[PDB]
């Protein structure tokens, strides 16, 4: 029954991303995740392109942070372009491990 | 939390209680010497 | 570490022995290259645009001869000591020394 | 290797955690509080040992002793006022430290987080006993009312408060105990610090972005030795600014009065570092309820790892937590205020809602906000 | 183990740096600071300042009341009656 | 042409770190004295006659 | 009440100037060491 609320949420989501640093930074939302054991394995599963990309992005990002400089307005990550490229990989890794637990449990 | 809970685990818990149960008894003995309850002494 | 180390040592601690051996090496390097027709032709051509129209070949030995352990020490310290490096790598450069580290390697407090 | 001084000695290799270590590029000024943290630990110690080079730990003298350190002894005045003020800094620094951990999710390093926590609490003990050494009206009473606050425990309490004190009150017996534990805690704490450092060295320093920096790492020597020295420079600045221009300013307590056991400053309260703790106890009617909730104030730290709900260990990209993070900090300021307040209606009612706000912020709000943000990002 | 040769794996990235002695350490500091300081403060202010503002009100009110209720010694209940 | 003041200073004292250090030792010395002198003066000026240094006269040698 | 404080104010003035001077140099000294990382711009290069 979500038509107006969810619609507001969709608008809100763009604002949330805009509110979020990653969009401002220009780095992808997927790249931002707390590097833990599951993320870690997902990470490892990335293709050369995807994966080298995430290395430059973070390189460019930690460079900026070191210099307290923001990227130009023209070169920023736009919410409409939410590459959730880790998501696919990250889901399974979890999926596998949740199972593992099920098999281990019984 | 949720992951730890399991249908399979029960034997370990049962085993743990005895070792745990045995361990629990030691503390009472250990505490008692320090505590020196007159009632404990009376026992 | 070892290399830069070598540099430093060079401009503070050169010993006549050491310089005298390198001396001699130079001669040979410089004589043996000139073996063959092609080699002589290039020296003669390039020598003329480089050093102008001289062929310092026999001079060399003389010039090389003026070499002293003090000469070598003072001449090296113009160019390597306190001077700022030009460093390039093509990684795995992940361990390559930080520009400032390399830099401090050109002077001698310790290490 | 040959004549690589560093790895030659095995010992000197262990020191290459300072010079050669992988340190992230990007890195707010906030992280200098680690280093300064140590700075303060070392300054207190050098200072302590000189003061304890002219201090006596008896009822009769202690007040006199301090009084004598600040009058007849050469440069004893600054040493003592440097030691008092320092401890302020030491705490001001501590609470930056934990803020940072709270905000950027440095606390993911569970093992490091748990040492931190121990660290924090150990210093906390230290500060509580040192302030009592001088044996002045504030000190005297503050010890009674805190220590006694332990007698809330039902079965033991009572017996136990009496063991800690070495008698029925706080006479000499207690006073020499604090002198000895104050002295030996800091040494024990240094071991802890190093143990803390040990664990942290196994995963390196998190960043404002919240992502691994392994793809961007820098020489600690070249860069972070100057930063740290600079940090010092400002740190000292604050410590001397305080110590030289306004020695007593930050030391709320004006009670330079030798402790008279029948006398009482109706306004009894811990120092700025311990101000938050006193306030927490006040909002609960029941004694025991207040002691539990006091412990939980501080002890609630070790939960936060488990509370973490978002996919971004970095608050940096999550507005909403940045807002509730700040509020907690300002709630914490609000609580500190209560600490120096008459325990009356106005302050009571306020503190009580601040003490619920603090635990909400930490237990319930933030964790939810995490989720939300994750869901807005479609994560 | 070894912290520098073993961190991670990085392919295809060039970096270009310059020497300290060739550059200036203070790059149009006033000009960058103003605009950068300005631009981040204004992105902080909203997330940070509120709660402090709040405390201030609560401080202010909270002290007024005290002084009143206590200085208003007749506050609770009047004199004439 | 002549070397900028810095270049002069550089080649005379900062090439060799022995010299450099020597400098700094020396400098630290010289500097402490000037600073103090200047910085003490400045501070006494701000409290003219407020300090015993100013006020010794009154009860000194009759 | 505060014999040390009287001496401290005079010392504070000396301390204030030295700290200020030291702070200014350090910011400059600090900037130079960290300048290289800040100055550096890294451009990703496509594999193909
Ligand atoms: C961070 C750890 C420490 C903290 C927080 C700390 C804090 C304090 C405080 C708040 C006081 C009360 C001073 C006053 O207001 O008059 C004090 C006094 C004292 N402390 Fe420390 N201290 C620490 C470490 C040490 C150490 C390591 C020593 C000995 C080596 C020491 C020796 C003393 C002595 C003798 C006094 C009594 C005289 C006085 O009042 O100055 N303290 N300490
Ligand atoms: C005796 C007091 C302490 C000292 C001297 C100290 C010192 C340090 C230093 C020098 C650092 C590195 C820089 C930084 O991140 O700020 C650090 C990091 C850290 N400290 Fe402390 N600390 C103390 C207390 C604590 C407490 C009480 C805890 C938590 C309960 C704690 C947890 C941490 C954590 C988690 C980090 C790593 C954060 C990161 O970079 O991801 N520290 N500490």
């Amino acid at each position: 029954a979500v038509s107006a609320s969810s619609r507001w949420l969709e608008g809100i989501r763009k604002w949330y991303y805009n509110a979020a640093g990653f969009n401002k930074l220009g780095l992808m939302r997927d790249d931002t995740i707390h590097e833990n054991d599951d993320v870690k394995e997902a990470i490892r599963r990335l293709p050369e392109n995807l994966y080298d990309d995430r290395v430059f992005r973070i390189k460019r990002a930690l460079d900026l942070s070191m210099r307290q400089q923001i990227l130009p307005k023209e070169q920023w990550t736009k919410y409409e372009e939410d590459k959730s490229y880790l998501e696919p990989y990250l889901k399974e890794v979890i999926r596998e491990r949740k199972e593992r637990e099920e098999w281990a449990k019984k | 939390l949720t992951r730890f809970l399991g249908p399979r685990y029960r034997q370990l818990a049962r085993n743990w209680v005895p070792t745990a149960s045995l361990w629990g008894a030691v503390g009472a003995v250990g505490l008692v010497w320090a505590t020196d309850w007159r009632l404990i002494l009376d026992w | 570490f070892v290399l830069q180390g070598q540099w430093m040592r060079l401009c503070t601690s050169a010993t006549e022995s050491e310089v005298l051996r390198g001396k001699n090496l130079l001669r040979n390097a410089l004589v043996s290259h000139l073996d063959g027709t092609t080699p002589v032709c290039e020296d003669i051509g390039r020598s003329l645009l480089t050093y102008g129209r001289r062929i310092p070949l026999a001079e060399w030995e003389s010039r090389i001869a003026e070499v002293d352990a003090r000469v070598v020490r003072e001449v090296c310290s113009k160019y390597f000591y306190d001077q700022c490096p030009a460093v390039a790598g093509f990684g795995p450069i992940e361990q390559l020394p930080d520009y400032n580290r390399i830099r401090s390697g050109m002077f001698w407090l310790r290490f | 290797m040959t004549n690589i001084r560093k790895s030659h000695p095995l010992m000197k290799i262990v020191n290459n955690a300072f010079i050669d270590l992988p340190a992230p590029s990007n890195i707010s000024s906030w992280w200098n509080f680690g280093s300064l943290l140590g700075i303060c630990l070392i300054l207190q110690i050098l200072t302590g040992l000189f003061l304890a080079m002219h201090y006596t730990s008896d009822t009769t003298t202690a007040f006199s002793s301090v009084t004598h350190i600040c009058r007849d002894v050469n440069y004893g005045w600054i040493i003592r006022y440097m030691h008092a003020n320092g401890a302020s800094m030491f705490f001001i620094c501590l609470y930056m430290h934990v803020g940072r951990g709270l905000y950027y999710g440095s606390y993911t390093f569970l093992e490091t987080w748990n040492i931190g926590v121990i660290l924090l609490l150990t210093v906390m003990a230290t500060a509580f006993m040192g302030y009592v050494l001088p044996w002045g009206q504030m000190s005297f009473w503050g010890a009674t009312v805190i220590t006694n606050l332990l007698s809330a425990i039902p079965y033991i309490g009572t017996n136990l408060v009496e063991w800690i004190w070495g008698g029925f009150s706080v006479d000499k017996a207690t006073l020499t105990r604090f002198f000895a534990f104050h002295f030996i805690l800091p040494f024990i704490i240094m071991a802890i610090a190093m143990v803390h450092l040990l664990f942290l060295h196994e995963t390196g320093s998190n960043n404002p972005t919240g992502i691994s920096s392994d793809v961007d790492k820098i020489p600690f020597h070249p860069y972070y030795t100057i930063k740290d020295i600079l940090g010092a420079l400002l740190l000292i600045l604050a410590l001397m600014l305080l110590v030289l221009f306004a020695p007593d300013l930050l030391g709320d307590p004006d009670n330079y009065t030798p402790a008279n056991p029948l006398n009482t400053p109706p306004h009894i309260k811990p120092e700025w570092y311990f101000l938050f703790a006193y306030a927490i106890l006040r909002s609960i009617p029941n004694k025991l309820g207040g002691v539990l909730a006091l412990a939980f104030s501080i002890l609630i730290l070790a939960l936060i790892p488990l509370l973490h709900t978002s996919k971004q260990r970095s608050m940096m990209f999550r507005p909403l937590s940045q807002c509730l993070f700040w509020a907690l900090v300002a709630d914490l300021l609000t609580l500190t205020w209560i600490g120096g307040q008459p325990v009356e209606h106005p302050y009571i009612t306020i503190g009580q809602l601040a003490s619920v706000l603090y635990f909400l912020l930490i237990l319930v709000l933030m964790p939810t906000a995490g989720t939300i943000e994750n869901k807005l990002l479609k994560w | 183990g070894r912290q520098f040769g073993h961190l991670t794996r990085v392919r295809h990235v060039i970096t270009y740096s310059l020497s300290p002695f060739e550059q200036r350490a203070f790059p149009h500091y006033f000009s960058k600071g103003i605009p950068n300081v300005l631009r981040r403060t204004r992105a902080c202010i909203l997330r940070v300042a509120p709660p402090f503002v709040a405390f201030y009100l609560v401080y202010t009110w909270g002290t007024q009341e005290f002084e009143k209720s206590k200085r208003k010694n007749p506050a609770a209940y009047e004199n004439d009656r | 042409v002549a070397p900028t003041l810095t270049a002069r200073l550089y080649s005379l004292l900062f090439r060799r770190t022995s010299t450099f250090a020597l400098t700094i030792v020396v400098g630290a010395l010289f500097f402490e004295r000037a600073f103090d002198q200047g910085a003490d003066a400045i501070y006494e000026h701000i409290n003219e006659g407020k300090l015993w240094k100013h006020i010794k006269h009154k009860y000194e040698n009759k | 009440a505060e014999p040390e404080h009287d001496h401290r104010k005079r010392m504070g003035l000396k301390m204030l100037l030295m700290m200020g001077l030291l702070l200014p140099l350090v910011y400059a000294m600090k900037r130079h060491k960290w300048s290289v990382l800040k100055s550096r711009k890294l451009a990703y290069r496509p594999p193909k």
